[PDB]
């Protein structure tokens, strides 16, 4: 057990001990980088990358802090992006300048009969939202808004009659997590949709039935600027020929294929997550995140490519930190009884990137 | 808890006075400072450090500070002056701030 | 320019931990105590404690060990903590900044205040 | 195999999902209660990959349902059928 | 070549020019600088966005809550430097046309954090659909049956059965207003040294905000 | 303008515009860093270093905005530390045994006449205070304790007189800042030594009179651990020898130099501060931190050596992190009017390091 | 070499100690590994403190707050690795000492942080000044003249005219105790592979309790 | 040249330092203010080194004074003569 920093590569090696009453699962990354050497790879780098029942993220995986001694469970590509853009999708327009395309401003003079006029008004600064753009958010299969404040929620019982889901020969399978769609938008933290995003067990979590603040629900919120809201429709369509006689009329997406001239972002990886996945296509990335008796003692090393932080960037980057406040013990320590715990959930991205 | 008179009114345009009054270690020491509370709203400040106050604050009110007793001046009295009056002040014993008990304004 | 808005549960029942948040923006924290006063329906006020910016702490005597404070300065956002509430805390708290970066002075500016109600 | 049934049947997962969002029958009995995905249930597993397009997978059945609006203390939570499925990353 | 901003960056956003309005709200900052070059695409990358162009100013936009930055938000000094998606139909003749205005709300937008941008001019195939200068089909919603007719329904939106922008993904890079490539041609970027004028002969510690037109 | 990022060195290059009504001053450090360089810096890094007027912290230097035109004024090495002891210099044992040495317990057996005994116990986990210690913290001399709650603090005009100040040949002269000491005691962050840190003042600052929120206060508190606070006694001694008729008495110590066994820290450096001072004695180190008409422009570079980081601490850091909340404008950037700012001192101390 | 806390890495406070003191308020953790080798000087190093050694245990102080600790704290899992200061004068005859409790009241100490530490041994030259196993003058005080007689004063304190700590600063580093290296020998670290014992038959993901003793 | 007199005479430090503690009239209420150390004030600016070691800079003098207590509401600020200093980093 180590791990070595070298230039742009990054050597793990994690050393464990089980106990067989099988097959050996190290599949996620908490088991090959410790909390430091995991905040030294998401503060510094803008990527990273390595150098059949395992892709189903199960339990029996290798212990996350090493001295602790496993029993074996029963048997039956690109650089992962890791930063949040600093601009969005719809503001990559200068703001000083009118674009030489135009729109159409007014279809009516005013109220009165007979009023149909066509005026048109150029794409600037000022309306922003009309200007002509190149490139489109990514598609969306839309999830149910679930509050973490209870009395948000209405009194029925929604959560398997309301979660999104798809079928396949006459069997109901649950969307889970589904494409990658950001958690909630701006200013509403207390928003998550149903099965969108990946929920972890606090440590010592009961098995059935535990309460939300037992588990710990991560958040897409820094791919916004790409990729649609879960829980928000993908956009409007028109639904039928205007005339004299009929108003226009439009309708919402809730579902959105692929179309030419999307950009998207994937799901983002976690200490606890999985880290690989086989593939059985389109943009074959999982949905989970990552990439496409006798006892004795088991070792594994990896070596990850790192791809460094080019930024000119004038003001301080957003970093993983700890807080410096007194508790009555550590994070990513072990507590009196000698039981080691993750406090939280810590996605890799806090560098950014122009869009 | 500071001394304050419950109620105070007069017709417009009369000077209206009113006065907080507490322990040596409380506005004996330290200093004083008058907040004015419309209804329904959070409060706003008056007069700070006894005589001083703020530019949005209009000229008639006034401050003051004598010994263990201070007390807040309105010349000119108008019906937008009716509201309620807090004088505030630190306080050594308690080690704290320290608030008067409220007093209202009403022209007649 | 500075804002403050108090944010918080309006209901809360009794002899359970109250906790309200009050997220400045415009401005930052930095060198200014912060403080909490609370106004009970058709009364007085009462100064709940202030924190400093970098985490000093004081608090109404009576009060202490039923409050606590804490000071977030990454998100810029300041917090009140109360316990074993009664009937006897139903009052709209308030978020006030500690005038011209000294504390003992008056208060310079004020949040709109929240009310919270102790029922069940 | 089928796409859906790739999972250890011997193994949970660690991931949760919402197992609960009431106690029972009355009034104001909202809560959140979470679930470990295991073989107890398989459908509720979250999985990697998703099966392919489908224009009314069979296609004689709707690809599946998805959910039409947000829920709140007035309004349930509704869904609706997708007859017509484009492509999504996840595809096969 | 004129002199922007008097020789200084300045911060600009939605309410500077009196904002209002969520959807367009904006945040970011105006520089000296009109468009050394940035061959490492370092910089927010404004062409694509068919803008004119004398030489324009450079200035470009981040993250943004209403007129306000988050914490993400980036600053740039530069000195630092060396299938189908339907339209809504309007006919051009006034007369044919629904007597309402329709231009925004019956328009095809598409949601990005809860503002609604106009598509535009949205997938190759119209409101909406054509720059301008100075149904899919049916699919059968039911199962027939002795007693249930069989039912169809249309097509509105169907999926797949100029700088690209940098993301985990995409499909059919080409961009919507035709034309797409990873590493475009660079930016170009020139602004006039300044040249101050005299300086009091005292010693003082402010900048220099005294300068000779050019 | 740039910097380049290779392995154990950076290269630092800074070009400005001048106007001359004569000498260069480029002794601070931002001057050479941009904010997020910095940040690059302190975060990653055990230490550094680079590759008569001006040691006075005097004005006139480059601005930190490389796009400012400034004035030209009239005129008239080991690696610094940048990291924070994990330990205190009391704590270095090991809490789990017992050390063979003694100490004096006891010296009666209780109320009573002729009551005087000697006992001696061990050394142990049970009392800490009393174990003998290989090392002590360095030296002090002490300052006035000033709280930034004035209530607090004594009505009377003490600014000068209570000032501890050092005179040479009749004149008097503060100490400012003096030896490098803790600020303040754990918990108490309201006080502050009268001349006992460096003080910076907030963009616009006025020249005279101002007010406390107008300036920016650091603290050396993460020193605290081998250096004295600044504010308190180094100690007692004792002052007399006891007997049947006298008493022990002891007194305090107010200034304490140097002894054999003294360790220490020296004072942080800062953004702001200044980096080097020519030596005009013991122990070079400056106090206040750091290392012992017409037109043109004007550049200047410096190689800067590195000490990366080694540490094999499990659990994260405490980092150097930009602020996330939306607010007016972009700490490090400009405003509308286009001023430069820079809201908050930054220090050099936040990697950690056994002691 | 036996087995400590059943192969577990435990956290101690003084609260687990039953509360202590403020002057004794302490915060770590206790290992199983008894005392690999640490050559890069990683790990706190527990030599220098004079303890006793059986195999005795390994065990570390941090930063602390009363009981609890600062988010500075560090923790470190082993398996990651693959001139005068005057003292008081204490009589062995017992009848000259005074009698009062003057032990800890009237013991020379020096403060840091807010806690008192005994000086101990202390500088070279007594009551905590030497060893245990199982003024420096005088000084003008003021201006003699025609009134003021010419007076003097003692002189209780005078400065100048086992791991080395890490710091910028030292002077002598030769420790107070005897022996000073800024790279000592380094420590060496062992522990027994815990084996455990019959686990149960069918899977379950809680680690292993279960251990033969050993 | 002086050991206090390094600086340079015709510009200001931008450290500051707390010039007056009692602004108010009459009622002298404690405040805090702070000044620019500059050639107005040379006393009061920070210096890289100090004096070295004295036993009783003149040897008929003290060497300079040091503050013996907290100050508080209460109490004054008090300070005391330093009639003898060892050696302290930075002096010469």
């Amino acid at each position: 057990c180590d791990s070595q920093w070298l230039g742009d590569r990054v050597i793990t090696t994690s050393t464990r001990t089980w106990a067989l009453p099988g097959y050996f699962d190290f599949n996620r990354f908490h088991c090959h980088f410790s909390p430091r050497d995991w905040q030294r790879l998401i503060n510094n780098n803008w990527g990273f990358r390595p150098k059949y029942v395992l892709g189903s993220a199960h339990e029996g995986c290798l212990p996350p802090f090493p001295a602790d001694v496993f029993m074996i469970p029963q048997y039956g590509v690109p650089f992962h992006s890791s930063y949040a853009h600093s601009q969005s999708l719809d503001r990559l327009m200068n703001p000083l300048i009118d674009q030489y395309l135009y729109y159409l401003s007014k279809t009516i003079n005013g109220s009165g009969q007979n009023q149909q006029t066509l005026k048109f008004s150029v794409a600037g600064p000022s309306n922003m939202a009309v200007q002509g753009r190149n490139y489109i958010p990514g598609p969306s299969y839309r999830q149910q808004r679930v509050s973490t404040t209870v009395t948000q929620n209405n009194n029925s019982e929604f959560a398997w009659p309301g979660a999104s889901s798809w079928a396949l020969n006459g069997r109901n399978s649950l969307m889970n997590p589904g494409p990658a769609m950001a958690s909630h938008k701006e200013g509403e933290d207390r928003f998550f949709p149903l099965s969108g995003s990946l929920i972890f067990g606090k440590q010592g979590t009961g098995r059935d039935n535990v309460d939300a603040d037992k588990v710990m629900i991560t958040n897409e919120e820094e791919i916004k600027t790409t990729n649609p809201v879960a829980t928000e429709s993908y956009g409007q369509v028109a639904t039928n020929h205007q005339s004299a006689q009929a108003q226009a009329q439009t309708g919402w997406v809730q579902n959105q294929g692929i179309l030419p001239g999307m950009v998207w972002q994937d799901r983002d990886v976690y200490l606890q997550g999985p880290i690989w996945a086989k593939i059985p296509n389109f943009h074959p990335s999982p949905l989970m995140g990552g990439f496409g008796y006798s006892t004795g003692q088991v070792s594994v090393e990896i070596e990850w490519e790192l791809q460094k932080e080019n930024s000119k960037r004038w003001n301080p980057e957003i970093q993983y930190t700890s807080n410096y406040y007194k508790s009555n013990n550590v994070e990513f320590a072990v507590n009196t009884e000698g039981v080691y715990s993750e406090p939280r959930p810590i996605g890799t991205r806090y560098l950014t990137r122009n869009l | 808890a500071l001394t304050q008179p419950p109620s105070a009114s007069g017709t417009p345009g009369q000077r209206v006075t009113i006065s907080c009054s507490g322990s040596s270690s409380n506005i004996g020491s330290n200093t004083v400072n008058w907040y004015q509370q419309l209804p329904g709203t959070a409060p706003k400040l008056l007069i700070f450090i006894n005589n001083q106050r703020p530019s949005g604050v209009p000229d008639r009110f006034s401050g003051s500070k004598s010994g263990t007793s201070a007390s807040l001046a309105i010349s000119g009295l108008q019906s937008e002056d009716e509201a309620d009056y807090y004088c505030t002040t630190w306080d050594g014993s308690l080690n704290g701030y320290v608030f008067g008990t409220r007093t209202e304004v009403t022209v007649l | 320019q500075v804002q403050l808005q108090e944010s918080g549960p309006g209901l809360v029942k009794p002899s359970e931990t109250l906790s309200l948040t009050c997220t400045v923006s415009g401005d930052s924290i930095r060198s200014y105590y912060w403080s909490w006063i609370r106004q009970p329906p058709g009364k007085g006020l009462e100064w709940i404690g202030h924190i400093y910016y970098s985490g000093s702490t004081n608090y109404k005597p009576s009060l202490k060990s039923r409050a606590t404070i804490l000071v977030d300065t990454s998100k810029n956002q300041f917090s009140l903590k109360l316990r074993s509430v009664t009937a006897a805390d139903t009052a709209v708290y308030y978020c006030a900044r500690e005038m011209t970066g000294v504390a003992g002075r008056g208060w310079d500016h004020w949040g709109q205040g929240t009310l919270v109600t102790v029922s069940s």
